[PDB]
RNA sequence: GUUUUAUCCGGUAAAGCGAAUGAUUAGAGGUCUUGGGGCCGAAACGAUCUCAACCUAUUCUCAAACUUUAAAUGGGUAAGA
RNA sequence: CCUCCCGUGGAGCAGAAGGGCAAAAGCUCGCUUGAUCUUGAUUUUCAGUACGAAUACAGACCGUGAAAGCGGGGCCUCACGA
RNA sequence: GUCUACGGCCAUACCACCCUGAACGCGCCCGAUCUCGUCUGAUCUCGGAAGCUAAGCAGGGUCGGGCCUGGUUAGUACUUGGAUGGGAGACCGCCUGGGAAUACCGGGUGCUGUAGGCUU
């Protein structure tokens, strides 16, 4: 070329790489510093954050506090363990986000032994609710939402998970502006379409809307809903009994697997002797090719 | 034999009309683009002030709009019909996407209107493969990798197979 | 004839090290500072708030007050022929724990454990660390090898 | 018009280069630093002879110009215009100043003496250390005496003490003359113009197989 | 107005410029261009010769208000009731 | 003007220079008035006086943000008066 | 032996190109009724699950560049303290202690914390 090579030797010599998770595009350190750092006059009082991460096929809800050697996770809930009871299809939606936030809330409260107190909002409605600490009793668990790189506009599944947790009984500071019920025009919160979103009524309306226009498009969209026959009329009761089962048993038990032979699926790193031998063989073969001409 | 995830396809079409000045001419050009695309266009301010072209900084100069999907396919079809399905060898960039220009906007479908000029325009189609969106996504963005890229030769070949075009030795 | 600006002569003092610019690592915030512990004041330039003055860069002091983002440090400053204990408010980005104190307290704990163990097992043991003693008598074997004879090399002009 | 060089012989100041702070510097007297057959290849001129300072001092650009001219004239006389290549290894980067006084019969005429005494740029000199090379001449191996005489004649244009040294390197390269031939044979060195390129045994093997081919 | 043992602090001397920022010498190898042009090329400089600019790998010499690296001397703290 | 690719910042951050900064401290939007009411402590010049400027708090009342938080002028070093 | 989520240190981790990827996963992918944003459902937000490892990603490779760490450079350069040492000076040697940096030549190419999966 005739243009200066921008990425020459000196460019790499002076290049400073960013943090590993910044390069991976996973952690916003500007938000993390404000989010995980405790006041110095609070010393070793942990600062709890509820990490919510919505995946292409899963929802991860975790509660963690920062330490020097790394974040310490005290409770984790996933949307892939929702099929253990109630909802089995249509995960990674708003209703499953509410369910997994509620499951995380109940599981953490059960681990800490605060269940009879801080029952949360058992009767589900979309209106705001904030648990209040009972005097003479252990205080309500307080954590702060970690949305990550998600765009926190109205109707986000991270706020669905937050609503699930605050209905489960955690004291998470929030507002109703980002719930799906909020009207950005009149600056008002409907608190009923939010309950519809929590119970998955929008998805059911989509199903019965697709049925009346394009049946094959309905099949293509809700293909797995057809399997095991999840229908719009029973979706809300499915979610209600899923919430009931979450409240009934939030304890997680692990799945054991140890009878696995130690098989390696990766190529090991070559040794220095092997690399030198490879270079020598390549030189010899090149000279052989020349002498054969 | 060929992975279905490697198929070339049009990402955007990126129509652009660069009227020299602002005002009624620019408004009529915006009406032209909206009529052609069925889609509201946007204006472009002038980055600097140049006396030779007689434009001031922050003055609305051009109008443009990006079109994606089947509408992009149809608009590109009309533009190439006007171009007689022939393009110069140098009309293709080294990044795998290309473009051309149309002198009069009424020879492609749109009928003349007396309250509308004879505006010309620029087509610049951007090719792509499934998975190019990872360079634009917010969380865990990354580059596409060398084999997944599109070369000038591949763009020319795709033009020849799809629109049975002629690559003139320009 | 010198200006009295707060940051005169800090061009390299408050500049970042090579290829260590950008985001401040979060362990510096995750450290814990109690009252009475010993900290070194450094003063990085990425954080412009709560900066120490240039006369406290490289000094070492004792923490007496802890706030949300800073600490109060009692640090000795020499002015003419007197040393006075100044009290400075410094944000935690500009400080770190002094390892001399950590090593000393580990030594104290280890010496107390040694006293307990030695009183358990009867035999006395040495705790005061002594300076480097003179080398003791020893034999140096030749291993049947005559030592190499060394002579100075002749001079020659090189370049 | 110019002060005696004894006034600026010693390195008394910090280096004062021509920069954005030292403005208005007149051009140096020496503009050409390489003479003779500069295009000659490496093997053409095996012998290299340097002239090496023995004093930490300042050499003026005028002195460098005079010595270059003298050595060039003698080398052209003895070895011919294509038989040698000379390189001046000192560049006059240090600006020397002058606090000009009015050279009339009056001190009342705004002379001010030592007030505001910082001076205007007088000229440029080069700083040379003990052991540093001032001039280099490379040529055929049989012109050793001519090189020595040219450097001896050039010595008289400089203030201090200088030595003449027939270096052990091949030409202007940094490799020893006795080890040069076999290194070129085994392709640790590749000629290019007046110098050679050292080819280490690391890098891509494509650069190795463009060699040996 | 001291050493020792731990432990931090620094950007001077030196060094570097085939490492950034400025300064600067010479050749070498490539191929685009409003470089000159080039001798027989208008004719498709049918051609390809030279000099530019540019790029690449090198090369000579430098910095109080340049720097990756980086001393000696030096500054702080600790060595318990 | 429009499009793609490279781009460690070689731009910008009011101004002198130096430092600092990249899903920043830069650019563009949205909402705003913490450039507000208060008491002390401290740092800088220093005599350890003042002014100026600054740092960390505490008590009000607010702003913004979903929130953690951040904000009592300007990213820091000057821009002032018994 | 690995991956996911959140990380600590922040290139032994970066950059360029090539090869391989079982299972979960992560992704690409499909769509725009609802939530929400656009000139454009490209990004963002939402509802999904036909196909695919082509890309991201992971592991490996390159007499690779860089980076990290050694050897050399070199007890050299520089330097604390000393002398009624040398020299016209410039500067230099010695005594007493400390002691570098290029070029050049080697080796290495992330380690690890918490929680949860996959691997007969
Ligand atoms: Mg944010
Ligand atoms: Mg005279
Ligand atoms: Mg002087
Ligand atoms: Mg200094
Ligand atoms: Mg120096
Ligand atoms: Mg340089
Ligand atoms: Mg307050
Ligand atoms: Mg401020
Ligand atoms: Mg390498
Ligand atoms: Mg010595």
């Amino acid at each position: 070329g005739f243009v200066k090579v921008v990425k020459n030797k000196a460019y790499f010599k002076r290049y400073q790489v960013k943090f590993r998770r910044r390069r991976e595009g996973k952690t916003d350190y500007y938000a993390r510093k404000r989010l995980v750092i405790q006041d110095k006059n609070k010393y070793n009082t942990p600062k709890y954050r509820m990490i919510v991460r919505v995946t292409n096929r899963d929802i991860i809800c975790q509660i963690a506090y920062a330490r020097i050697e790394g974040d310490m996770i005290v409770c984790a809930a996933y949307a892939h363990e929702l099929p253990k009871y109630g909802v089995k299809v249509g995960l990674t939606n708003y209703a499953a986000a509410y369910c997994t936030g509620l499951l995380l809330a109940r599981r953490l409260l059960n681990r800490f032994g605060m269940d009879k107190i801080y029952e949360g909002q058992v009767e589900v409605t979309g209106d705001e609710y904030n648990v209040e600490s009972i005097d003479g009793q252990p205080g309500a668990f307080t954590c702060y939402l970690d949305a990550g790189l998600a765009r926190t506009t109205t109707g986000n599944k991270v706020f669905g998970a937050l609503k699930g947790a605050v209905d489960g009984g955690l004291s998470i500071p929030h507002s109703t502006k980002r719930f799906p019920g909020y009207d950005s025009e009149s600056k008002e919160f409907n608190a009923e379409v939010h309950r519809k979103h929590i119970m998955g009524q929008n998805v059911a309306d989509y199903m019965r809307y697709l049925m009346e226009e394009d049946e094959d498009a309905y099949k293509k969209q809700f293909s797995q809903y057809i399997k095991n026959s999840v229908t719009p009329d029973m979706m809300e009761e499915m979610y209600k009994k899923a919430h009931a089962a979450i409240r009934e048993n939030p304890v997680y038990e692990k799945k054991p697997k140890k009878e696995v032979k130690k098989k390696r699926w990766n190529r090991p790193k070559m040794s220095l002797a092997q690399k030198k031998d490879r270079v020598a063989q390549k030189k010899a073969s090149f000279l052989r090719a020349q002498e054969r001409a | 034999k060929e992975n279905p995830m490697r198929e070339l396809r049009i990402r955007k079409l990126c129509l652009n009309i660069c009227v020299g000045e602002s005002g009624d001419r620019l408004t009529r050009a915006a009406k032209v683009l909206e009529q052609l695309t069925g889609q509201t266009p946007v204006f472009s301010k002038a980055r600097y002030t140049v006396r030779s072209f007689g434009i001031r900084r922050n003055e609305k100069i051009a109008v443009h709009c990006t079109v994606r999907g089947a509408k992009a396919e149809e608009i590109l079809e009309k533009g190439l019909k006007v171009r007689e399905y022939e393009l110069r060898k140098n009309n293709f960039s080294d990044t795998g996407n290309f473009g051309f220009g149309i002198q009069e906007h009424i020879d492609l479908g749109i009928k003349y209107d007396p309250s509308i000029g004879i505006y010309g325009l620029d087509f610049y189609v951007v090719l792509g493969r499934p998975g190019f969106s990872i360079a634009d996504k917010k969380r865990r963005t990354g580059c596409i990798g060398a084999k997944h890229r599109i070369s000038k030769e591949e763009a020319m070949r795709w033009f020849q197979q799809k629109y049975d075009g002629i690559i003139l030795p320009g | 004839t010198n200006t009295k600006g707060k940051r005169r002569g800090t061009r390299y003092m408050f500049s970042r090290p090579f290829r260590k610019h950008g985001v401040v690592p979060l362990a510096t915030y995750m450290r814990i500072y109690k009252k009475g512990d010993i900290v070194d004041i450094k003063g990085m330039g990425t954080v412009q708030k709560g900066m120490p003055h240039k006369c406290y860069h490289g000094k070492t002091g004792r923490v007496y007050n802890v706030t949300q983002h800073a600490v109060g440090i009692v640090v000795n400053k020499q002015v003419k022929g007197k040393i006075l204990a100044k009290r400075i408010n410094v944000r935690i980005e500009h400080i770190k724990h002094s390892k001399s104190r950590d090593s000393f307290l580990k030594r104290v704990k280890e010496n107390d454990q040694k006293k307990k163990e030695a009183k358990e097992k009867g035999t006395w043991v040495q705790l005061k660390r002594q300076p480097a003693p003179p080398r003791e008598a020893h034999f140096v074997r030749t291993n049947g090898k005559e030592p190499e004879l060394l002579e100075p090399i002749p001079y020659e002009f090189m370049a | 018009g110019r002060r005696p060089a004894r006034c600026y012989r010693y390195c008394k100041n910090k280096p004062y280069p021509k920069s954005r702070f030292c403005r208005g510097v007149p051009d140096a007297k020496i503009r050409i630093f390489d003479l003779g057959r500069k295009k000659a290849k490496v093997d053409e001129f095996p012998l290299g002879g340097h002239m090496v300072s023995d004093e930490y001092e300042q050499l003026s650009s005028e002195a460098l110009e005079a010595a270059r001219i003298c050595a060039n004239k003698y080398m052209v006389k003895s070895c011919g215009r294509d038989g040698f290549h000379m390189r001046v290894r000192l560049h006059p980067f240090h600006v020397i100043r002058i606090n000009k006084m009015l050279s009339c019969a009056g001190a009342d005429r705004l002379q001010t003496g030592m007030r505001g005494a910082f001076g205007k740029p007088q000229g440029t000199v080069a700083r040379v250390h003990i052991g540093q090379v001032i001039m280099s001449i490379r040529t055929k191996l049989q012109n050793e005496e001519h090189v020595i005489e040219a450097l001896r004649r050039a010595k008289f244009k400089f203030p201090g003490r200088q030595k003449i040294h027939i270096s052990k390197k091949w030409g202007f390269t940094k490799f020893n003359a006795d080890e040069f031939e076999d290194m070129v044979a085994k392709k640790c060195l590749i000629p290019d113009g007046c110098g050679v390129k050292y080819v280490p045994s690391h890098g891509p093997l494509d650069k190795w197989r463009v060699l040996h081919s």
